[PDB]
RNA sequence: AAAGAGAGUUUGAUCCUGGCUCAGGACGAACGCUGGCGGCGUGCCUAAUACAUGCAAGUCGAACGAACGGAGGUCCAAAGUUAGUGGCGGACGGGUGAGUAACACGUGGGCAACCUGCCUGUAAGUUGGGGAUAACUCCGGGAAACCGGGGCUAAUACCGAAUGAUAGAGUGUGGCGCAUGCCACGCUCUUGAAAGAUGGUUUCGGCUAUCGCUUACAGAUGGGCCCGCGGUGCAUUAGCUAGUUGGUAGGGUAAUGGCCUACCAAGGCAACGAUGCAUAGCCGACCUGAGAGGGUGAUCGGCCACACUGGGACUGAGACACGGCCCAGACUCCUACGGGAGGCAGCAGUAGGGAAUCUUCCGCAAUGGACGAAAGUCUGACGGAGCAACGCCGCGUGUAUGAAGAAGGUUUUCGGAUCGUAAAGUACUGUUGUUAGAGAAGAACAAGGAUAAGAGUAACUGCUUGUCCCUUGACGGUAUCUAACCAGAAAGCCACGGCUAACUACGUGCCAGCAGCCGCGGUAAUACGUAGGUGGCAAGCGUUGUCCGGAUUUAUUGGGCGUAAAGCGCGCGCAGGCGGUCUUUUAAGUCUGAUGUGAAAGCCCCCGGCUUAACCGGGGAGGGUCAUUGGAAACUG
């Protein structure tokens, strides 16, 4: 169970969904529970988050990937997640 | 095999099917033993009972068995005294 | 809010009935003529026929085998950065639609009848022994795949022990349910575990950090089984079945179950279509249609089945396993004739079949996978480039002016009309194009160094979070932009009697021929061939094949049976369909509210992003005789 990136859009214009499915389904098949958007054209990043679902998942173990966590890092979801873990 | 892992799997293969083939044999004969020790006569019997059970709960920690299964072997060769 | 077009054809003329044909839309399409560009997509529908060539699944030295500088001895050299056994992965990812009419799929439930490596959290523990074995080295069989024997050695390899069960039995208490039964707790006895590796500190003993290993309990995830309903042709296919139907015991599996065995009884399914034959993967969905319906399963997403044909098992948490193993069968290949090797329905590519379908290309930069503590390796997944007007969308081949009207074709009632403001001339632009230059996003990182704060500790090392420093592009000098030159380098196809938009002349003479139909051709042809003209569309235009409409031509929506096709020759009647009046009661049908669900993508509505569009993104809506449950009682029951 990962919090994963999807890629659709167009040749040349990639857009990202954040969802979370399991590490032996396709890139873009089956998922679980998408919770967000990615888009990586605009030069200020777009990345909306439901801040809510991604912590529950993440209590749940949900490991991330690299850049999803730095999304969360930047938005706060991992901070919070820290503060939880230690409160 | 064309494949450089399928040769090392494969002799793994025997080795773990002759480990695996012993142990069984093995637990199978006990049970064996126990079974013809209950169905005539008492005579130690019980005192068989033990080892055998023995014999499956040790083949659960090797791998080659469940635990349900165990369980339930002991169960119901248990019944017969 | 939605809301449906007809025409020709039986007759000397009519009106009905009825069939046939045409006018529209859509393809994974094919063929003919033709052909400028850009963006986004699609491309063996036939032989699940046979396969050259290369690449598609490997990785861990933190568990056990390297060159150099270089201790030491003008010569050789000790320690310091690189095969295999073992662990994980190969069951993912990728490809085909053969088979299958069935719990395969869709939808909705049940499991008090179940399993689950890795991931997360918690509670305990990682205490002591043994015997080996590859690798390596000798002896042989060897044509070669490779076989045996002798000796030697490690481990996170293997096997006992100490201790630990919510595992088996025996019991008790309490609370409970959907029959079998479920939950909390207590008592006695019998069984079942481990492995260490990289550092820190300390005294060095110890202690400690990270990753590890054993047992138990929850979460999450992925699977297993059972059930109600739903989706095809034939009755010129009427009986089928015997582990079948049920029970009593037993075996087996993770689990229930004739799943399997022995015994007992003769059952079970079927006109609400059993059994059999034929065809066919299923769905979200696509085409058409006013809608109801009809046809199909191209691309993409979900489930299922298969891997040359047939059978079987091992290892493993998970396989009866595309690039794993054994046997038989057909085919291809090597042989020293004893015996061996192989499976493109993986990515490219070859032969054959076809009316018909593409490069034997680049890269792990981005996303995602497997291994590892990390750097990192692999990834024909994927990100990209090449070919084909195969489809949708977008742009161009110039623009304004230029006359009773250049010149020349076509006709002429030979005065003229027509091509036609169309030309030349005139003034202008460069979307394309040529030449020369500037030239992005896609990039987030990971790791490495400092930091600041936490938990843990005797202290550290390390761990978690936050802030900075440095590094990374196949596409690719690509999109894009800037300047100079140029009307120059860029238009074709079908049709013209009616259906249906658009006519003149010549040639031919029931010949040549045209044709979807009415039908044209025998000397004055708007229908045959050509020329001029005109109409439609446009880098496309025509022809063919398949589906829907028109077709009310299977009529529930929406037809009929005196004479056009259509009432059995008549009766008695089983099953089935329907049923006079009033009252009380039930909620099966009926109507309605709430909960859960009907994935994503697609149609539709509103917003946006690409210079517009195609295209892409966000939100919303739609879709069920669906399960739980609360309501009303007019109507059918
Ligand atoms: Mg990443
Ligand atoms: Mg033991
Ligand atoms: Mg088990
Ligand atoms: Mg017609
Ligand atoms: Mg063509
Ligand atoms: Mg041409
Ligand atoms: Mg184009
Ligand atoms: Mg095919
Ligand atoms: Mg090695
Ligand atoms: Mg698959
Ligand atoms: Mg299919
Ligand atoms: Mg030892
Ligand atoms: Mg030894
Ligand atoms: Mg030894
Ligand atoms: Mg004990
Ligand atoms: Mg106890
Ligand atoms: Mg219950
Ligand atoms: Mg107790
Ligand atoms: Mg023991
Ligand atoms: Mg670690
Ligand atoms: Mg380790
Ligand atoms: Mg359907
Ligand atoms: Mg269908
Ligand atoms: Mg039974
Ligand atoms: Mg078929
Ligand atoms: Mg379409
Ligand atoms: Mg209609
Ligand atoms: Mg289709
Ligand atoms: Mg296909
Ligand atoms: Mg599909
Ligand atoms: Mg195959
Ligand atoms: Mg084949
Ligand atoms: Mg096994
Ligand atoms: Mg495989
Ligand atoms: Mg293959
Ligand atoms: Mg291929
Ligand atoms: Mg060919
Ligand atoms: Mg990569
Ligand atoms: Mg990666
Ligand atoms: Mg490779
Ligand atoms: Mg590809
Ligand atoms: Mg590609
Ligand atoms: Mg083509
Ligand atoms: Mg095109
Ligand atoms: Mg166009
Ligand atoms: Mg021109
Ligand atoms: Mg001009
Ligand atoms: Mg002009
Ligand atoms: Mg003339
Ligand atoms: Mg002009
Ligand atoms: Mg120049
Ligand atoms: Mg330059
Ligand atoms: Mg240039
Ligand atoms: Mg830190
Ligand atoms: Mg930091
Ligand atoms: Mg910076
Ligand atoms: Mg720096
Ligand atoms: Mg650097
Ligand atoms: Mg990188
Ligand atoms: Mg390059
Ligand atoms: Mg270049
Ligand atoms: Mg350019
Ligand atoms: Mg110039
Ligand atoms: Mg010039
Ligand atoms: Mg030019
Ligand atoms: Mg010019
Ligand atoms: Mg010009
Ligand atoms: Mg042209
Ligand atoms: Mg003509
Ligand atoms: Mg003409
Ligand atoms: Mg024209
Ligand atoms: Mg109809
Ligand atoms: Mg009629
Ligand atoms: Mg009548
Ligand atoms: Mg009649
Ligand atoms: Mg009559
Ligand atoms: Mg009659
Ligand atoms: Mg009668
Ligand atoms: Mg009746
Ligand atoms: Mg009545
Ligand atoms: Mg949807
Ligand atoms: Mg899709
Ligand atoms: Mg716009
Ligand atoms: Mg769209
Ligand atoms: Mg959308
Ligand atoms: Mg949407
Ligand atoms: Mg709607
Ligand atoms: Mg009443």
């Amino acid at each position: 169970v990962k919090i994963r990136l999807k890629r659709m859009g167009s040749k040349k214009k990639p857009f990202y969904r954040i969802v979370v499915a399991d590490s032996r389904f396709p890139r873009d098949g089956r998922s679980i529970e998408t919770i967000g958007t990615y888009n990586p054209l605009l030069d200020p990043v777009e990345v909306k988050i439901d801040e809510e679902a991604t912590l529950k998942w993440m209590h749940n173990g949900a490991k991330p990937s690299d850049t999803v966590r730095n999304l969360l890092s930047r938005e706060g979801i991992m901070e919070k997640f820290h503060n939880q873990k230690l409160g | 095999p064309n494949i450089k892992s399928a040769i090392k799997r494969v002799k793994t293969a025997e080795t773990r099917n002759s480990r695996n083939a012993s142990q069984r044999s093995a637990m199978r004969t006990a049970i064996k033993k126990f079974d013809e020790a209950a169905a005539n006569n008492a005579d130690n019997a019980k005192d068989l009972y033990v080892e055998a059970s023995k014999k499956l709960d040790s083949a659960v920690s090797k791998g080659l068995i469940h635990k349900n299964n165990a369980a339930r072997n002991k169960s119901r060769l248990a019944a017969k005294l």
